[PDB]
C-alpha cells in the first residue's frame, strides 16, 4: 500500500509522487535558465556557479551541442543531465541517418517526452530528475524552443524560464511581451539578444553578473554554439554601457 | 529488489483458496447479470446491462453478448475488456479446429480450452486473473443444443440453465424453481425475462438496458441459427411476455 | 516497362507506359506503374512488379506515421533513404527498380533507386527495358530550366520512344506532375495511342451452343 | 538492470476492486473537461486548451488528434499518456489494417485496438493502467459515423453524446437536453461550443477552445488530384478563425 | 571509374571522373562520386555504388554520432571508421576507398582502404578500373608539397589519362580542395581535359 | 520439377452486364497420370468468389486459409468481405511468404454487394495484383485461355450469353493443354443469385 | 515403389498393400505390414522414402488415439483425413520433408458410408472411389476405371483387386511378395488372411 | 536499524555498511582454522581439519589448482569448491592458450573480481568462505588471504577461522624467523604446525586431524594427510 | 511515509536517492587518496593502511593503469573500484578499436560517468561505493577528474577523497591559490606524498604505505607509470621532512 510512493504506481488521488518528487530533483542544483527567440537566432541563458576552488571550471556546465543545429541546457543534477544529453545525441544522429535530415528540435523533444513518459509508467525505471530545453533555428519553424520535463510532458515557448526562481523570471519575461506585443525579440543580431536576455536575468533575479556567472549558448541558421568567458565579457560590457 | 512490491497473485491462502480467483469472483458478483436457459428446441441468452444513460448509443452497443462462432456465443459477466481479450483467442481457437480438421469446434472443445487459457493465470506468471465469468451457449453434432459456464478459476460446468454476475443465488432458485425439462424455446426466452425481472436492482426492467440471443435450429432449413436481438425485438418480446 | 522523370523550372514530372508481361504475354494492358508514397511523393517501378508495389507501399506507410509523429511533410529524401536501406539489406533479392519524385518543403527532387540500394540524382531518368529508347529522346531534347509543358512533352515522348520500340513496353502513357505550390496533379491515360481496332467479326454465340451436364443454384446467404 | 518486475502492479482487491484502474479514473476526472456529440451527418469532439502558461505557444500542444483520415482523438486525463496512445494507435491502423487489407480501419476496429492496448497496461506485468479516457470519433463506408470512449480498464462504449472529465456530470446532462436524432453538423458544432462554455473558467474563444469535426470528405486536404476514388480526409480541425464566427451566433 | 586523392602543400584534393556503367551501358554520365562524411574529410568511392554508399552513409553517421561527443574527428579516425566496416564485412562487401581529409595539426592526409580492408597512408592514392593505366604516369609525376595550381594540374592530367582508356571511366572530371580555407568544388567538362 | 505443371488446371472469369463469371476445370494429375476429375478450383467466401490453378496441396492450402480469415474478419467487421477488399487480403497473404511462395495462380470474382459493380482480379504467386475490367486467366492452359478471351470477348454479355463466351474460353483453350480439362465447371454471379454449370468435355 | 492400393465399394473400403520391404539387392523381409489403425474405423497405408513411412504413420496414430481418449469419441474419416493432409503440408515446407504418401480408408459410423483419401506427400489430398500410389496407379486405374461399380459387394471388391493385384504382378518389373488386404467397414477393420490364394 | 538493510546484498545500510557480506564473513569465523605462511623458496598450507562426529571423516580443507597453486578454506566447503574450481579454469586456460603458469597475484585479481559481483545485484549472495592462496610462480613463493567480500591481500604469512587470531598473532611475531626459512621444507612446516596451535582449545591436532599443503621452487604443490603428517604431531 | 531508502532507484520526497548517499558514507570511510594536475600530466597518490607487519611491503597495489595513458585510483569498496576499472578498460579498448586513437580523457570520463549513473536508474543493483580519482595526458593537454558514486564527475585542479579528504582539500588548495602558474610534474609528487602524510593524521593510529604515479608529457612521455625507487624515497622523505 504505502509504496505508491516508492515506484511509479497511481496513489489514491490518481497522482504519481516519483514523478513529483522528480521534478524536486530539477531544482537540486539551484540554478536557473532561460531562453528567448530572436529575429532569426534562439539564446539561452544559465547560471555558472562553480564554488570549488578546486575545479576546473571550464568542464562546470550545463548546456550541452546536441547535434550541428540542436542545443539543450538541462535544469538539474549533472549525472542524469548527461544520461539525457548522451541519450538526446544518439536519437539526433540515428535520426538523420534513417530519416535523411536533421532532426527538428520539436521532434528530439516530443521523442525525449516520450521516453520520459515510459519512466512515468514502468516500474523499473526511474525519472530522470531533469527539465530539458531544446533550441535551435529549425529549417522550418524557425528559431524554437521546447521544454521536457519528468512528466513526459513537453510545449514550445515564445520564451521560458527554468529554476528556483522560475516564476520571477517568467513573470518578468511575460510583462516585457505584454508590452512588445511581438512573440520575439525584434532583434537583427544575436550579440543584441543575448544582451536582452542577460538584462532581464538581472533584473528579474536581482543580481549582478560577471563574465565566469553566466553560461550561454546561441543558436542561428546551421549552427548551434556556446559562448566563451570573453564572447560574454563583451556581452556584458556592451549592457554596462546603457545602464 | 522488486519482490518487495509483488503480490503473488498466485499462491494458496492457509485453508487452501485462491485469494486472486476469489477477489475477481467478488468483482464479477457486482456485474450486470447474464442467463442462460436450455430448452429442448435451442438456447436463450439474456443479460441485463450494467449502467446506463440517454445519451448511450444502444444500437452499436454490445458489452454482454458475443459470437464466438456460428454455432456457439457466449454471455459475458465481469471486466468487458478482459473478456474481449478471451474472446478474441476463442474465436481463433475456433478457426484453428476448423483449418485442420474441416469441421467445426465442438462446444466443449472450445470452453475447455478457453477455460484452460484461465487456469494458466491461476499457476503460473504472476499476473492478476481475468475478471470474467462465461456462460457458452453452442450447438454441435454430437451433444446437440449445450450450456456451459467457466469463472476465473478455469473450472467449468454443464447446465440447463444458469446465471453468472449479480444475485446469482436469487436467480438460481426462481430458475430451480419454474424450469422444466421438456420446455420450449420460447418458454425459455420468457422464464429468463421474468428471473431478471425479479433480481435486478433497477427499478423497472426496459428493453434499452438488455441483450437477448437465441439459438434455433429453424425447422425450415435444417440448420441452427443465432440470433442476437435488436432494440426493437428486445422491445417487442418484452410486452409480449407481460412487462410491457 | 518505360518509367521516365524530367525535372522543369519548378517542379518534377513522372511518366510510365502501361503493359504488364509475363514472358511474351501482355497480362494487363493497361494496369497503373505510377504509386503513390505520399500526396506529393510519387514513384515508378520496373522490374518485379510485386517488389516495387510492396516496398513501395510498405515505405509509404512508415513515411505516412512519419509525417504524423513529426507534424511536418514527407521529405523526398526521407523516402529515398528508408527505401534504399530496406532495399540493401535485402541484397537485391527485392527486385525493385523505381524513380521517385516528389515535391516538399525542400524543394523538388528526382532520384532512382536500385534493387542493390544504389541511388542516382539528376535532371532527367529513366528505367525499365524502354530505359534505352527513352534515354535517346532525352538525350536529345532535354533542356535546363524546362517549362510544366515542355517537361510533360518531353518525359510523354520518351515513353512513346518505349512504347513503340520496346517490346516490353506498351499502350498507354500515365504522367503525374508535382509542382513546388500546388497539389500533385495525376493524369491516368494521359495519352492512349493503342486503341485496338473493331473486331472483324462478332462471336457472341447463339444460346445453348454448350453442352450442360448438371446444374444448380449457389447459396450466398447465411 | 533488466525488468524484474513481470508480476501484475494492477490486482484484485478483497471487495473486488481494481485499485489501479480506479485510481486512473481518479486521474481522469481531474482533467480538464472534453466531449463529442453525434449528428445525423457528422460528429464533433473538442476540449479546452489549458495552457499552463502565457508564455507557451497552445498550437504546438493539440490535445485533438488525428488517427486515420476518417477518424480522430481527444481525451481528458494525462497528456503525455495520451501523446504516446495516439502514437501507437496510429500505428495500429497500418500494421494490424491498411497493411493488410489496403484501406482505414473502421472506427470500431481502431476503438478495440486500442481498448485492448490500454486491458493490457491493466494486466501486464511491471506497468500501470494509462491515466486516460479518450473519445474517438469517426466514419466509415458500413458504419457511417460514430462516437467512442475508452477508459483505462479497457472497455469501450458508444455514445450518441458524451462529455468526460472536470464537469462532465454537469455537461453530460446539459447534452441530453439538447440532443435529438436529427441534429445537423453545425447544430452540433453549436451545441458542443455550449456546453463548453460552463466548462470554461476564462477566456473562451478560438485559441483556448479545441475542436474538431468528422463530416464531408475535404478533396482540397488530399494533396493531389487524379484519382476519382480518392475525395479526401473527412477529419478537419477547425482553425481559431472558423471557430469565433461561430461564437458569435453563440 | 577512376579516382584519387592528392596531398599537398595547402591541404588534400580529391578527384574523379563521373561514369558508372552497367554493363556497356552508362547508368549515370554525371556521378559525383566525391562523397562528404565530414565538413573537411571526403572519400572516394569504387566498386559496389550500393556498397560504398552505404558504407559512407553508416561513416558518415558514426563521424556526426563522434563530433557531438568528442569534438572533430582526426582522418585518421574516419579511415578507421571505414576500415573497421570494410574488413569486418569483407566477404559480403566490394568496395574500395580512398580516404581524404584536412586538420589543421595534421594538414592534408590520404589513406586507401582496398578490396580486402587494409589501411593505407599515402602521399596520394589512385583507385578504379582506369587508375591502372596511370600509375606510371602518376609515379612520375607527382612531387610532394605541390602547390593548389600544380595539384589540380596534375590530378587534371591524370584522370583524363584514365578516362582515356578506360570505358568504365568519362564524363566529367569533379576535384573537391580541402584547406584550412574551406572547402571548394572544382569541374572540368571533356572539352577541356580531351585536348591535354 | 515446376511446381506450377505437376497438377494441372486452369481457371477464368470475365464480367458482364451486372454480372460476372468464374470457371475452372476439373482436373488434377501427377504429370501424365490423370488422378481426380472431381478437384474443383472455385471456392467462395459470402459472396465473394476465388479461383486458384497450381500447386494443389497450395490450393487447398490458400482456400482453408482465407476461409479462417474472412470468418474472423465477418465476426469482427460484422459483415461480409467485399471483392475490393478481399483482393488486398490475397495480395498481402501471398507477398507475406515472399521468399518461399505458394505455387498458386488466384482469381477473384464478385459482385460489390454496396455498388452492385462487378468485381475481378488475377495475382501472381508473390501477390502482384492483375486489376483487368475484361477478364483474368490462370492455369498451364493460359495462353490458350489468353487467344480464347482476347478473341471471344465483348462488353456488357447478359448472364446467358457470357456463359456461353466464358465456356466457350476455357472448353478450347483445355483441348488445347495436355495438363488441362477433364471435367469443368462455371459460375454465372448476380447481385441476388449464383447458378453453378458442369460442363460437357473430352474425357482424354 | 511399394504397391499402396485402395477400393471403396459398397459398404466398405478395402486396402492392399504390398508385402515386400527390399534394400539394395536384397529383399530384407516378405510379410510386411505398410498399414497403421488410426482408430476403429479408420486404417491407413503408407508407401516412401525408407524411414519417414513408418516414423510418420506411428506419429499419425499417436495423436488420433490421443484424441480418442481426450474426446472420448472417435473422429469421422474426413476429419482424420484432413489432419493427416495439413501434417504433410507442414512438412513439405519444412527442413526435412516427411517422404510419405498414404491411403486413408475408413468407415464413417455417423454417415455410414465408407470412404477412402488418397494424400501424396506435398499434402495433396482428394477422395476417391478406387486410388494408389505410385507406378500401380498406371496398371490399376484403367483397370478400375473399367471394372468398377459403386454398388459393389465387398466380395465384388475382393475379386477387383484380384485382378489389379493379377495385372500388377504380370507387368511389373519388381516382386513386391504379394499384398495383404484389410477391410474397413461399421464392424470396424480385419484381414483377410487368404489372399494368398483367394 | 540493521535488519531493515540485511534482506539483500543489494542493500546499503545508513552508514555504508554491505549486513549480508558482513554475515558471509560470519560464517568464515565459524569455520576451523586455518594458516598460512611463506619463507622465499616455498609456502605452506597447515589446516585443521573438522567432524561432525567420532564416526565421521575430517573434511578436507585443501584443493590443488594447479601444479603451482592451490588454496586453504574456512566457511561454506561448496562454496570452495566452485571458487577453486573458478580457479583451476583460470590456470588452466592460461596454460592452454599462452603456455604460461598463472601469476598467484593475477589468480587473486580474478577471485577478487567473481566474488565482487555477488555483492552488486539482486539476487544472488555472497560467498560464504574464506580463502588462503599460495603458490610459487616466476616471482617467487607467494601467499594471498581472500575474503568473500571480494578484498583479496598478499602476505607472509596469516589465518583465518575461529580463534585464528591466535595463529596469526604468533606469525606476526614469528615474522623475521619462518620468513627465512629458504631451502628447508620441513621447517617452514613446523613453523606453520606452531603457529596453527596458538589457535588450538579443544584439542590436539591429530594424525587424521592436521592436514598441510606445501609448494615452491622445486616442489609441485601437494596435499600431506594423516601418518605424511604423523612426523609433525 | 518512510522507507524512501530501502531502495537504489527511489527517489525521496526531497528529490534525493538515499542508497546512493548512503554509498558515500562507504566512500568518507575508506582510505584517503588524491590527484594532483600539473603543467603537463597528473599525478596520483594514495594512502595504504598496514594493518600488520604481515602485509607484504609494496605488493598489494591500489593505483590501476586503463590503455596506457590513465591512471585510476580510488577511496571506498575496493572490489567496486576494480570492477569500475574493468569497465573503464573495455570501455577505452573498444573506443580505440573504431577510432584507432586511444580515447581522450573527457570522452573516458563520461564513460565511467555513464556507466555509474547507470547504477542508480534501477533497484536490482547497488550504487558503486567508491569516489574515484583518474586521468592523463591526451591529444590536448592533461586532465584530472574525480566521479562520485551518484554519478557525477568534474575537471578539477586538485582532487581527494576518503578519510582526509579535508585536510587534502585544505592543502590543495593553498597550492592552487600560490602557483597560478602551474606546479611541475617533479614537484607535484613531492606535493601529494605530502599531502597523504599530513591527510594521515585523520587515521594517525594506524601506520601506511605510500604510492604515488604520474603521467607527464615531458617526464613519462604521456604513459602513466608508478613512482618507483629514488624518486620515491626522495618525495617520502621531502613529506617526512614537513611534517615535523
Amino acid at each position: 500500500a504505502g509504496y505508491d510512493r516508492h515506484i511509479t504506481i497511481f496513489s489514491p488521488e490518481g497522482r504519481l509522487y516519483q514523478v513529483e518528487y522528480a521534478f524536486k530533483a530539477t531544482n537540486q542544483t539551484n540554478i536557473n535558465s532561460l531562453a528567448v527567440r530572436g529575429k532569426d537566432c534562439t539564446v539561452v541563458i544559465s547560471q555558472k556557479k562553480v564554488p570549488d576552488k578546486l575545479l576546473d571550471p571550464t568542464t562546470v556546465s550545463y548546456i550541452f551541442c546536441i547535434s550541428r543545429t540542436i542545443g539543450m541546457v538541462v535544469n538539474g543534477p549533472i549525472p542524469d543531465a548527461r544520461n539525457a544529453a548522451l541519450r538526446a545525441k544518439a536519437e539526433a544522429a540515428e535520426f538523420r541517418y534513417k530519416y535523411g535530415y536533421d532532426m527538428p528540435c520539436d521532434v528530439l523533444a516530443k521523442r525525449m517526452a516520450n521516453l520520459s513518459q515510459i519512466y512515468t509508467q514502468r516500474a523499473y525505471m526511474r525519472p530522470l530528475g531533469v527539465i530539458l530545453t531544446f533550441v535551435s533555428v529549425d529549417e522550418e519553424l524557425g528559431p524554437s524552443i521546447y521544454k521536457t520535463d519528468p512528466a513526459g510532458y513537453y510545449v514550445g515557448y515564445k520564451a521560458t524560464a527554468t529554476g528556483p526562481k522560475q516564476q520571477e523570471i517568467t513573470t518578468n519575461l511575460e510583462n516585457h511581451f505584454k508590452k512588445s506585443k511581438i512573440d520575439h525579440i525584434n532583434e537583427e543580431s544575436w550579440e543584441k539578444v543575448v544582451e536582452f536576455a542577460i538584462t532581464h536575468m538581472i533584473d528579474a533575479l536581482g543580481t549582478e553578473f560577471s563574465k565566469n556567472d553566466l553560461e550561454v549558448g546561441v543558436a542561428t541558421k546551421d549552427k548551434f554554439f556556446t559562448l566563451s568567458a570573453e564572447n560574454i565579457e563583451e556581452r556584458l560590457v556592451a549592457i554596462a554601457e546603457q545602464d | 529488489g522488486s519482490r518487495r512490491y509483488d503480490s503473488r497473485t498466485t499462491i494458496f491462502s492457509p485453508e487452501g483458496r485462491l485469494y486472486q480467483v476469489e477477489y475477481a469472483l467478488e468483482s464479477i458478483s457486482h456485474a450486470g447479470t447474464a442467463i442462460g436457459i436450455m430448452a429442448s428446441d435451442g438456447i436463450v441468452l439474456a443479460a441485463e446491462r450494467k449502467v446506463t444513460s440517454t445519451l448511450l448509443e444502444q444500437d452499436t452497443s454490445t458489452e454482454k453478448l458475443y459470437k464466438l462462432n456460428d454455432k456457439i456465443a457466449v454471455a459475458v459477466a465481469g471486466l468487458t475488456a478482459d473478456a474481449e481479450i478471451l474472446i478474441n483467442t476463442a474465436r481463433i481457437h475456433a478457426q484453428n479446429y476448423l483449418k485442420t480438421y474441416n469441421e467445426d469446434i465442438p462446444v466443449e472443445i472450445l470452453v475447455r480450452r478457453l477455460s484452460d487459457i484461465k487456469q494458466g493465470y491461476t499457476q503460473h506468471g504472476g499476473l492478476r486473473p481475468f475478471g470474467v465469468s462465461f456462460i457458452y451457449a453452442g450447438y454441435d453434432d454430437r451433444y446437440g443444443y449445450q450450456l456451459y459456464t467457466s469463472n476465473p478459476s478455469g473450472n467449468y460446468t454443464g447446465w440447463k440453465a444458469i446465471s453468472v454476475g449479480a444475485n446469482t443465488s436469487a436467480a438460481q432458485t426462481l430458475l430451480q424453481m419454474d424450469y422444466k425439462d421438456d420446455m420450449k424455446v420460447d418458454d425459455a426466452i420468457e422464464l429468463a425475462l421474468k428471473t431478471l425481472s425479479k433480481t435486478t436492482d433497477s427499478s423497472a426492467l426496459t428493453y434499452d438496458r438488455l441483450e437477448f440471443a437465441t439459438i434455433r435450429k429453424g425447422a425450415n432449413d435444417g440448420e441452427v441459427y443465432q440470433k442476437i436481438f435488436k432494440p426493437q425485438e428486445i422491445k417487442d418480446i418484452l410486452v409480449k411476455t407481460g412487462i410491457t | 516497362t518505360t518509367i521516365v522523370g524530367v525535372k522543369f523550372n519548378n517542379g518534377v514530372v513522372i511518366a510510365a507506359d502501361t503493359r504488364s508481361t509475363q514472358g511474351p504475354i501482355v497480362a494487363d494492358k493497361n494496369c497503373a506503374k505510377l504509386h503513390r508514397i505520399s500526396p506529393k511523393i510519387w514513384c515508378a517501378g520496373a522490374g518485379t512488379a510485386a517488389d516495387t508495389e510492396a516496398v513501395t507501399q510498405l515505405i509509404g506507410s512508415n513515411i505516412e506515421l512519419h509525417s504524423l509523429y513529426t507534424s511536418r511533410e514527407p521529405r523526398v529524401v526521407s523516402a529515398l533513404q528508408m527505401l534504399k536501406q530496406h532495399l540493401f539489406k535485402y541484397q537485391g533479392h527485392i527486385g525493385a527498380y523505381l524513380i521517385v519524385a516528389g515535391v516538399d518543403p525542400t524543394g523538388s527532387h528526382l532520384f532512382s533507386i536500385h534493387a542493390h540500394g544504389s541511388t542516382d540524382v539528376g535532371y532527367y531518368l529513366s528505367l525499365g527495358s524502354g530505359s534505352l529508347a527513352a534515354m535517346a529522346v532525352l538525350e536529345s531534347h532535354w533542356k535546363q530550366d524546362l517549362t510544366k509543358e515542355e517537361a510533360i512533352k518531353l518525359a510523354s515522348d520518351a515513353i512513346q520512344a518505349g512504347i513503340w520500340n520496346d517490346l516490353g513496353s506498351g499502350s498507354n502513357v500515365d504522367v503525374c506532375v508535382m509542382e513546388i505550390g500546388k497539389d500533385a496533379e495525376y493524369l491516368r491515360n494521359y495519352l492512349t495511342p493503342n486503341v485496338r481496332e473493331e473486331k472483324q467479326k462478332s462471336y457472341k454465340f447463339p444460346r445453348g451452343t454448350t453442352a450442360v451436364l448438371k446444374e444448380s443454384i449457389v447459396n450466398i446467404c447465411d | 538492470m533488466t525488468d524484474r518486475y513481470s508480476f501484475s502492479l494492477t490486482t484484485f482487491s478483497p471487495s473486488g476492486k481494481l485499485g489501479q484502474i480506479d485510481y486512473a479514473l481518479t486521474a481522469v476526472k481531474q482533467g480538464v473537461t472534453s466531449l463529442g456529440i453525434k449528428a445525423t451527418n457528422g460528429v464533433v469532439i473538442a476540449t479546452e486548451k489549458k495552457s499552463s502558461s502565457p508564455l507557451a505557444m497552445s498550437e504546438t500542444l493539440s490535445k485533438v488528434s488525428l488517427l486515420t483520415p476518417d477518424i480522430g482523438a481527444v481525451y481528458s486525463g494525462m497528456g503525455p499518456d495520451y501523446r504516446v496512445l495516439v502514437d501507437k494507435s496510429r500505428k495500429v491502423a497500418h500494421t494490424s489494417y491498411k497493411r493488410i487489407y489496403g484501406e482505414y480501419p473502421p472506427t470500431k476496429l481502431l476503438v478495440s485496438e486500442v481498448a485492448k492496448i490500454m486491458q493490457e497496461a491493466t494486466q501486464s506485468g511491471g506497468v500501470r493502467p494509462f491515466g486516460v479516457s479518450l473519445l474517438i470519433a469517426g466514419h466509415d463506408e458500413f458504419n457511417g459515423f460514430s462516437l467512442y470512449q475508452v477508459d483505462p480498464s479497457g472497455s469501450y462504449f458508444p455514445w450518441k453524446a458524451t462529455a468526460i472529465g472536470k464537469g462532465s456530470v454537469a455537461a453530460k446532462t446539459f447534452l441530453e437536453k439538447r440532443w435529438n436524432d436529427e441534429l445537423e453538423l453545425e447544430d452540433a458544432i453549436h451545441i458542443a461550443l455550449l456546453t463548453l462554455k460552463e466548462s470554461v473558467e476564462g477566456e473562451f474563444n478560438g485559441d483556448t477552445i479545441e475542436l474538431a469535426i468528422i463530416g464531408d470528405e475535404n478533396p482540397d486536404l488530399l494533396g493531389y488530384t487524379g484519382i476519382p476514388t480518392d475525395k479526401g480526409p473527412r477529419f478537419r480541425k477547425l482553425t481559431s478563425q472558423e471557430i469565433n464566427d461561430r461564437l458569435e451566433a453563440l | 571509374t577512376s579516382i584519387m586523392a592528392v596531398t599537398f602543400k595547402d591541404g588534400v584534393i580529391l578527384g574523379a571522373d563521373s561514369r558508372t556503367t552497367t554493363g556497356a551501358y552508362i547508368a549515370n554520365r554525371v556521378t559525383d562520386k566525391l562523397t562528404r562524411v565530414h565538413d573537411k574529410i571526403w572519400c572516394c568511392r569504387s566498386g559496389s555504388a550500393a556498397d560504398t554508399q552505404a558504407i559512407a552513409d553508416i561513416v558518415q553517421y558514426h563521424l556526426e554520432l563522434y563530433t557531438s561527443q568528442y569534438g572533430t574527428p582526426s582522418t585518421e579516425t574516419a579511415a578507421s571508421v571505414f576500415k573497421e566496416l570494410c574488413y569486418e564485412n569483407k566477404d559480403n562487401l566490394t568496395a574500395g576507398i580512398i580516404v581524404a581529409g584536412y586538420d589543421d595539426k595534421n594538414k592534408g592526409e590520404v589513406y586507401t582502404i582496398p578490396l580486402g580492408g587494409s589501411v593505407h597512408k599515402l602521399p596520394y592514392a589512385i583507385a578504379g578500373s582506369g587508375s591502372t593505366f596511370i600509375y606510371g604516369y602518376c609515379d612520375k609525376n607527382f612531387r610532394e608539397n605541390m602547390s593548389k595550381e600544380e595539384t589540380v594540374d596534375f590530378i587534371k592530367h591524370s584522370l583524363s589519362q584514365a578516362i582515356k582508356w578506360d570505358g568504365s571511366s568519362g564524363g566529367v572530371i569533379r576535384m573537391v580542395v580541402l584547406t584550412a580555407a574551406g572547402v571548394e568544388r572544382l569541374i572540368f567538362y571533356p572539352d577541356e581535359y580531351e585536348q591535354l | 520439377s515446376d511446381p506450377s505443371s505437376i497438377n494441372g488446371g486452369i481457371v477464368v472469369a470475365m464480367t458482364g452486364k451486372d454480372c460476372v463469371a468464374i470457371a475452372c476445370d476439373l482436373r488434377l494429375g501427377s504429370q501424365s497420370l490423370g488422378v481426380s476429375n472431381k478437384f474443383e478450383k472455385i471456392f467462395h467466401y459470402g459472396h465473394v468468389f476465388l479461383g486458384i490453378t497450381g500447386l494443389a496441396t497450395d490450393v487447398t492450402t490458400l482456400n482453408e486459409m482465407f476461409r479462417y480469415k474472412t470468418n474472423l474478419y465477418k465476426l469482427k467487421e460484422e459483415r461480409a468481405i467485399e471483392p475490393e477488399t478481399f483482393t488486398q487480403l490475397v495480395s498481402s497473404s501471398l507477398y507475406e511468404r515472399r521468399f518461399g511462395p505458394y505455387f498458386v495462380g488466384p482469381v477473384v470474382a464478385g459482385i460489390n454487394s454496396k455498388s452492385g459493380k462487378p468485381f475481378i482480379a488475377g495475382f501472381d504467386l508473390i501477390g502482384c495484383i492483375d486489376e483487368a475490367k475484361d477478364f483474368i486467366v490462370s492455369g498451364t492452359a493460359s495462353d490458350q485461355l489468353f487467344g480464347m478471351c482476347e478473341s471471344l470477348y465483348e462488353p456488357n454479355l447478359e448472364p446467358e450469353d457470357l456463359f456461353e463466351t466464358i465456356s466457350q474460353a476455357l472448353l478450347n483453350a483445355a483441348d488445347r493443354d495436355a495438363l488441362s480439362g477433364w471435367g469443368a465447371v462455371v459460375y454465372i454471379i448476380k447481385k441476388d443469385e449464383v447458378v453453378k454449370r458442369y460442363l460437357k468435355m473430352r474425357q482424354d | 515403389m511399394d504397391i499402396i492400393l485402395g477400393i471403396r465399394v459398397q459398404d466398405s473400403v478395402i486396402l492392399a498393400s504390398s508385402k515386400a520391404v527390399t534394400r539394395g539387392i536384397s529383399v530384407l523381409k516378405d510379410s510386411d505390414d505398410k498399414t497403421r489403425q488410426l482408430s476403429p474405423h479408420t486404417l491407413m497405408s503408407f508407401a516412401g522414402e525408407a524411414g519417414d513411412t513408418v516414423q510418420f504413420a506411428e506419429y499419425i496414430q499417436a495423436n488420433i488415439q490421443l484424441y480418442s481418449i481426450r474426446e472420448d469419441y472417435e473422429l469421422s474419416p474426413q476429419a482424420v483425413s484432413s489432419f493427416v493432409r495439413q501434417e504433410l503440408a507442414k512438412s513439405i515446407r519444412s527442413r526435412r520433408p516427411y517422404q510419405v504418401n498414404v491411403l486413408i480408408g475408413g468407415y464413417d459410423k455417423k454417415k455410414n458410408k465408407p470412404e477412402l483419401y488418397q494424400i501424396d506427400y506435398l499434402g495433396t489430398k482428394v477422395e476417391l472411389p478406387y486410388g494408389a500410389h505410385g507406378y500401380s496407379g498406371f496398371y490399376t486405374f484403367s483397370l478400375l476405371d473399367h471394372h468398377y461399380r459403386p454398388d459393389m459387394t465387398t466380395e465384388e471388391g475382393l475379386d477387383l483387386l484380384k485382378l489389379c493385384v493379377q495385372e500388377l504382378e504380370k507387368r511389373m518389373p519388381m516382386d513386391f511378395k504379394g499384398v495383404i488386404v484389410k477391410i474397413v467397414d461399421k464392424d470396424g477393420i480385419r484381414q483377410v488372411d487368404d489372399f494368398q490364394a483367394q | 536499524f540493521r535488519n531493515n538493510y540485511d534482506g539483500d546484498t543489494v542493500t546499503f545500510s545508513p552508514t555504508g555498511r554491505l549486513f549480508q557480506v558482513e554475515y558471509a564473513l560470519e560464517a568464515i569465523k565459524q569455520g576451523s582454522v586455518t594458516v598460512g605462511l611463506r619463507s622465499n623458496t616455498h609456502a605452506v598450507l597447515v589446516a585443521l581439519k573438522r567432524n561432525a562426529d567420532e564416526l565421521s571423516s575430517y573434511q578436507k580443507k585443501i584443493i590443488k589448482c594447479d601444479e603451482h597453486m592451490g588454496l586453504s578454506l574456512a566457511g561454506l566447503a561448496p562454496d570452495a569448491r566452485v571458487l577453486s574450481n573458478y580457479l583451476r579454469q583460470q590456470c588452466n586456460y592460461s596454460s592452454l592458450v599462452f603456455n604460461r603458469k598463472l601469476a598467484v597475484e593475477r589468480a587473486g585479481h580474478l577471485l577478487c573480481d567473481k566474488a565482487q559481483k555477488n555483492t552488486q545485484s539482486y539476487g544472488g549472495r555472497p560467498y560464504g568462505v574464506g580463502l588462503l592462496i599460495i603458490g610459487y610462480d616466476k616471482s617467487g613463493a607467494h601467499l594471498l588471504e581472500f575474503q568473500p567480500s571480494g578484498n583479496v591481500t598478499e602476505l607472509y604469512g596469516t589465518a583465518i577461522g575461529a580463534r585464528s587470531q591466535g595463529a596469526k598473532t604468533y606469525l606476526e611475531r614469528t615474522l623475521d624467523t619462518f620468513i627465512k626459512i629458504d631451502g628447508n621444507p620441513d621447517e617452514l612446516i613446523k613453523a606453520g604446525v606452531e603457529a596453527i596451535s596458538q589457535s588450538l582449545r579443544d584439542e590436539s591436532l591429530t594424525v587424521d586431524n592436521l592436514s598441510i599443503a606445501i609448494v615452491g621452487k622445486d616442489t609441485p604443490f601437494t596435499i600431506y594427510d594423516g601418518e605424511a603428517v604423523a612426523k609433525y604431531i | 511515509g518512510t522507507g524512501y531508502d530501502l531502495s537504489n532507484s527511489v527517489f525521496s520526497p526531497d528529490g534525493r536517492n538515499f542508497q546512493v548517499e548512503y554509498a558515500v558514507k562507504a566512500v568518507e570511510n575508506g582510505t584517503t587518496s588524491i590527484g594532483i594536475k600539473c603543467n603537463d600530466g597528473v599525478v596520483f597518490a594514495v594512502e595504504k593502511l598496514i594493518t600488520s607487519k604481515l602485509l607484504v611491503p609494496q605488493k598489494n597495489v591500489k593505483i590501476q593503469v586503463v590503455d596506457r595513458h590513465i591512471g585510476c585510483v580510488y577511496s571506498g569498496l575496493i572490489p567496486d573500484g576494480r570492477h569500475l576499472v574493468n569497465r573503464g578498460r573495455e570501455e577505452a579498448a573498444s573506443f580505440k578499436k573504431l577510432y584507432k586513437t586511444p580515447i581522450p580523457i573527457p570522452a573516458f570520463a563520461d564513460r565511467l560517468g555513464q556507466y555509474v549513473q547507470a547504477h542508480t536508474l534501477y533497484n536490482s543493483v547497488r550504487p558503486f561505493g567508491v569516489s574515484t580519482i583518474f586521468g592523463g595526458v591526451d591529444k590536448n593537454g592533461a586532465h584530472l577528474y574525480m566521479l562520485e558514486p551518484s554519478g557525477s564527475y568534474w575537471g578539477y585542479k586538485g582532487a581527494a577523497t576518503g578519510k582526509g579528504r579535508q585536510s587534502a582539500k585544505a592543502e590543495l588548495e593553498k597550492l592552487v591559490d600560490h602557483h597560478p602558474e602551474g606546479l611541475s610534474a617533479r614537484e607535484a609528487v613531492k606535493q601529494a606524498a605530502k599531502i597523504i602524510y599530513l591527510a594521515h593524521e585523520d587515521n594517525k593510529e594506524k601506520d601506511f604505505e605510500l604510492e604515488i604515479s604520474w603521467c607527464s608529457l615531458s617526464e613519462t612521455n604521456g604513459l602513466h607509470k608508478f613512482v618507483k625507487g629514488d624518486l620515491l624515497q626522495e618525495a617520502i622523505d621531502f613529506a617526512q621532512k614537513e611534517i615535523n
